[PDB]
């Protein structure tokens, strides 16, 4: 099963050789190339006007690294360190202490947005879907200090929108 | 579409239109309305010099038509 | 009024080249699927103006006299080379102007070599030496083809040329000669497919694109156009301007499409394809008026 | 043959050979010679009358001398 | 007061002319170069903003470091960085560039690009989306809007 | 002298453009830090064809004279000699790469 | 800006010749000779001059200095002044100023000649009916009259081509 190419000889019939000679000395297929480029000139461009028209995306985009909390309740996090156990860049840093109430919680929960390669393993490895990849794309921060998110940064980040993340999860809790 | 490339074409064509219009109006404006006498040959320059001489205005384009017959 | 004529020539060269840059960028954009540029202001005019400004405020660094003397020659050619171009009434009625075109193209070759010497002993200057060699390999072709297309016009005066173009265009008695000459205009403008190749970059860039507009205006005058009706020259000005604009868009449009040559393929192609064909078409144009009994009125 | 090898060379030698040979066939080279000889530049001089010539017409209106009439008749 | 008015309007004019176009040079080692080429795409034009890809270093306005810097690359990186005009700004694109990223705990990898050049914009992502990089370039333009250069020269 | 005035105005305005390119920024901020043979053949080749162009090019001014046969003869002889020089370097494999 | 505009352009012409015959570096010499060729073209076009001066300007400036600077740049270096060069320029400038002194402040200047240094509108024609040029039918000879001369000229140039390729490794 094969199809090898460049099987034509230059035909020594006078018609084909004078057509190639007129092609050479009349500049024909160069004008054919100009015709193809004009055919793409008079089309309509596929340029979205970016700061107004934002581009299309997916329901499963991987953005913000936000956290979540229970409906009328506290943090969905447990600090069982599975996300630091699976984080391939080892960007997750967890130090955990329980409060006086008895339930297990944290102290420190750090994401190196520098080191973060944005897999989705921490989304697809947390047993309660505590840390969730956000929908957005805008981090764009001027100082290298400020791309090191702390736990309270993530809480004020995930509490900046719930219904977005919950809408995506309700759309996407069956394929995964 | 290319409706928007047409203002750039039009403005740059205005920029191409202006120097010829300015030149032609200055020739028709600073030579008494007569076209500037193009001259390449010594015959025509001698003719132009005697023309500007016989006018008395020291301008060759005044052209002093048909009055010194008497 | 004569300095006013000079100012009305060389003040629209800045606007002409800048709006040429926006026109070619927009045209390449619509050749592709791009609206570039339209966001920055109304249809992208302040973007080339303010971008030229930003290019003037770049603050660069550094032989110094040579580095002075090269772009000053380039831009004074770009200024002083629209003099006899007969938009109906030319600036100076030169008895011969086409040979002045050839001489100042050679002065542009001077400019490129002086920049290459000022580039201070670099593999870039070896490449610029090769660019000087390819640019100098073209004024043979341009002068000989220009000689033949004026041979059907008698005199060098170019007003005789605007007389000759009244009945039919001169594109019909010499179309393949015109084709080779237009490829030589692509060649002299040192742009695609004929490439490659510090500051002041605005002045050097200005010199190249004013050279482009000169070659397109001279192309439009040499081969086609309209009739010089006196006491309304603006009609000829408008029709000439429209045809020159369409030719310059076609010129950038042919630049928008093909990969650039190999240097040795460029030399090989130039000599072994244009140069015997130039000589053969030119000897046929010599023997043509004696076999049609139509030698032009050399006054 | 060589028509595929270097075709621009073949067309060049063809138009060159016709440009060389082709002036041998013309009804127009005599017209070229008459045009390019009978165009006056300098002044047509006068001369003394008493050579008693049955030529050299004394009046420019007078057609007794050799002139042109095929010009206006193309 | 009126001199302050003149300096303010002139400074705003020249900062506007700087933030007008800003053509960079595409440095681009790894797959973030492919995403730079994909923000040169028809669906996301650099050329709508005056942004032009141009590898001429001597007319580079800003510089986009994108890819994975190595020890063998870094001296040539700063040697390219210094042959640049004096108003210069750096966009670090990519998780590798803005802090080492996935190859962080490794030899032959410079930990980010803070260790070579000053950095102005950090746009993260692996790769950062062309969407996100273009948001970063707009935020760069607004950083250029807030600069008060000639006002500081006037009250100097 | 009109064209001398044009040359003077263009030269002076272009020098003012160069000095605007150089001595404009008042913000003095921080001052910081083998050849080949086949290159030479092309130039002399151009040179000799340019010389024969100089021989050819006063042709159309000459087109109004009586000795048409000698004109056409020596004109064809000049273009033929030019093409013979080209064909000589073409067949003696000179300008090749 | 006076009567002696041909004389002033002649003075700048002599200045350029002294500028490269003061023996500079050869690319500076090529610069000065470009200056000299431009102002000599100015002198001949002042005599009018319409055809031949701007004609061979193409061959001289348009064909020679480019090849000279080409070979000068590619062959040797002189890559980064001396008192002998500037001293030759001093002596040339002093002899030029001495000629200006003896022309303008005296009647005549005689080295071994008789130069009447005054307004050189003389000699000139009294505006005859030329109606073409002198140069027009002048160089529009060589074809109805020039049988032998252009034949041996083109023959010499063809021999020049074969000489050049032989020296630069014929075949
Ligand atoms: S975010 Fe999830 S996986 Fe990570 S420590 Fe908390 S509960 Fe465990
Ligand atoms: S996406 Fe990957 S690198 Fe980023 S925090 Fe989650 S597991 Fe770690
Ligand atoms: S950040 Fe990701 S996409 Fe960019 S260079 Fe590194 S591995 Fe490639």
């Amino acid at each position: 099963t094969y199809k090898y190419v460049n099987l034509r000889e230059p035909s020594m019939d006078m018609k084909s050789v004078t057509d190639r000679a007129a092609q050479t000395l009349l500049w024909t297929e160069l004008i054919r190339g100009l015709g193809m480029t004009l055919s793409y000139l008079f089309r309509e461009p596929a340029t979205i006007n970016y700061p107004f028209e934002k581009g299309p995306l997916s329901p499963r985009f991987r953005g913000e690294h936000a956290l979540r909390r229970y409906p009328s309740g506290e943090e969905r996090c447990i600090a069982c360190k599975l996300c630091e156990a699976v984080c391939p860049a080892q960007a997750i840093t967890i130090e955990a202490e329980p409060r006086a109430d008895g339930s297990r919680r944290t102290t420190r929960y750090d994401i190196d947005m520098t080191k973060c390669i944005y897999c989705g393993f921490c989304q697809e490895a947390c047993p309660v879907d505590a840390i969730v990849e956000g929908p957005n794309f805008e981090f764009s921060t001027e100082t290298h200090e400020e791309l090191l998110y702390n736990k309270e940064k993530l809480l004020n980040n995930g509490d900046k929108w719930e219904a977005e993340i919950a809408a995506n999860i309700q759309a996407d809790y069956l394929y995964r | 579409m290319w409706f928007e490339v047409l203002p750039g074409i039009a403005v740059m064509g205005v920029c191409l239109f202006i120097p010829g219009m300015a030149t032609a109006r200055i020739h028709r404006f600073s030579n008494g309305g007569r076209e500037k006498r193009v001259a390449h040959y010594s015959y025509q320059w001698y003719l132009m010099e005697r023309d500007r001489r016989v006018s008395g205005v020291n301008r060759y384009y005044v052209s002093k038509g048909l009055e010194n017959i008497d | 009024m004569f300095m006013i004529n000079v100012l009305t020539l060389i003040i629209p060269i800045l606007l002409a080249v800048a709006f040429l840059t926006l026109v070619e960028r927009k045209v390449l954009g619509y050749m592709q699927f791009r609206k570039g540029p339209n966001v920055v202001g109304p249809y992208g005019l302040l973007q080339p103006i303010a971008d030229a400004i930003k290019l003037f405020i770049k603050e660069p660094l550094r032989s110094i006299s040579m580095f002075i003397l090269a772009p000053i020659l380039a831009l004074t050619l770009a200024l002083t080379m629209w003099i006899p171009l007969p938009m109906p009434y030319p600036l100076i009625n030169m008895n011969l102007g086409v040979l002045f075109m050839l001489a100042m193209s050679s002065l542009a070759v001077y400019s490129i070599l002086w920049s290459g010497w000022a580039s201070n002993s670099k593999y870039a200057l070896i490449g610029a030496l090769r660019a000087v060699a390819q640019t100098i390999s073209y004024e043979v072709t341009l002068a000989i083809i220009l000689l033949s297309v004026l041979l059907m016009n008698g005199s060098f005066t170019l007003s005789t040329l605007i007389i000759t173009q009244e009945q039919v265009w001169l594109i019909f008695p010499a179309w393949p000669l015109a084709m080779m000459w237009f490829i030589s205009t692509l060649a002299e403008t040192n742009r695609a497919p004929f490439d490659l190749t510090a500051g002041p970059f605005a002045l050097f860039f200005m010199a190249e694109y004013a050279n482009i507009i000169m070659m397109n205006i001279f192309t439009t005058t040499l081969f086609l156009g309209a009739f010089h009706n006196p006491y309304m020259p603006e009609l000829y000005t408008i029709n000439f301007t429209i045809k020159s604009l369409l030719l310059s868009i076609t010129f950038l449009w042919i630049r928008a499409s093909y990969p650039r040559f190999r240097y040795d393929q460029l030399m090989h192609l130039l000599w072994k394809n244009f140069l015997p064909l130039t000589l053969a078409l030119c000897m046929w144009h010599v023997s043509l008026p004696i076999l049609l009994s139509s030698i032009p009125p050399q006054t | 043959n060589v028509w595929a090898k270097e075709p621009v060379l073949v067309a060049s030698f063809a138009i060159a050979g016709l440009a060389v040979i082709l002036p041998t066939l013309s009804p127009y080279t005599k017209y070229s010679l008459m045009i390019n000889r009978a165009t006056p530049y300098n002044y047509p001089v006068p001369l003394r009358d008493d050579g008693n010539m049955p030529d050299v017409p004394s009046h420019p209106q007078d057609p007794q001398g050799p002139s042109l009439e095929w010009l206006k008749r193309l | 007061s009126r001199g302050e008015y003149v300096v303010a309007k002139l400074d705003d004019l020249i900062n506007w002319a700087r933030r007008s176009s800003l053509w960079p040079m595409t440095f681009g080692l790894a797959c973030c170069a492919v995403e730079m080429m994909h923000m040169a795409a028809p669906r996301y034009d650099m050329d709508r903003f005056g942004v032009v890809f141009r590898a001429s270093p001597r007319q580079s306005d800003v510089m986009i470091v994108a890819g994975t810097l190595t020890n063998k690359m870094a001296p040539a990186l700063r040697k390219v960085y210094d042959q640049m005009p004096e108003p210069r700004y750096v966009v670090s694109m990519g998780s590798c560039a803005n802090g080492g990223g996935y190859y962080h705990y490794s030899y032959s990898v410079v930990r980010g690009c803070d260790r070579i050049v000053p950095v102005d914009i950090y746009v993260p992502g692996c790769p950062p989306t062309a969407e996100a990089l273009l948001y970063g370039i707009l935020q760069l333009q607004k950083k250029i809007k807030r600069e008060k250069r000639l006002r500081i020269w006037y009250r100097r | 002298m009109n064209l001398m005035i044009t040359l003077l105005t263009n030269f002076t305005l272009a020098t003012l453009l160069v000095t605007i390119a150089f001595w404009l920024p008042q913000l003095n901020v921080y001052s910081e830090k083998p050849f080949s043979m086949k290159f030479f053949l092309v130039a002399i080749t151009f040179l000799l064809f340019d010389l024969e162009i100089a021989l050819l090019l006063p042709l159309p001014w000459a087109s109004q004279t009586t000795n048409l046969n000698t004109m056409l003869t020596m004109a064809l002889l000049l273009i033929f000699l030019l093409a013979v020089s080209l064909a000589y370097e073409w067949t003696q494999k000179g300008l090749e790469w | 800006m006076m009567t002696y505009i041909v004389f002033i352009l002649s003075i700048i012409f002599v200045m350029g010749f002294v500028g490269f015959s003061s023996k500079p570096s050869p690319i500076y010499g090529g610069l000065g000779l470009i200056v000299s060729g431009g102002v000599g073209c100015g002198i001949v076009l002042n005599f009018g001059g319409s055809f031949l001066g701007l004609m061979v300007f193409l061959i001289y400036l348009g064909g020679m200095m480019v090849v000279f600077g080409y070979t000068t740049a590619m062959a040797t270096e002189q890559y980064p002044s001396n008192k002998v060069v500037l001293g030759t320029f001093i002596t040339g400038l002093l002899m030029e100023f001495l000629m200006v002194y003896y022309v303008l402040k005296d009647k005549e200047v005689e080295i071994v000649f008789k130069f009447n240094g005054m307004g050189d509108w003389v000699i000139y024609d009294t505006g005859d009916s030329g109606f073409f040029s002198e140069e027009a039918m002048g160089i529009a000879a060589l074809y109805s009259y020039g049988t032998w001369l252009v034949i041996v000229t083109g023959w010499s140039l063809l021999i020049g081509v074969v000489v050049i390729m032989e020296i630069t490794r014929g075949n």
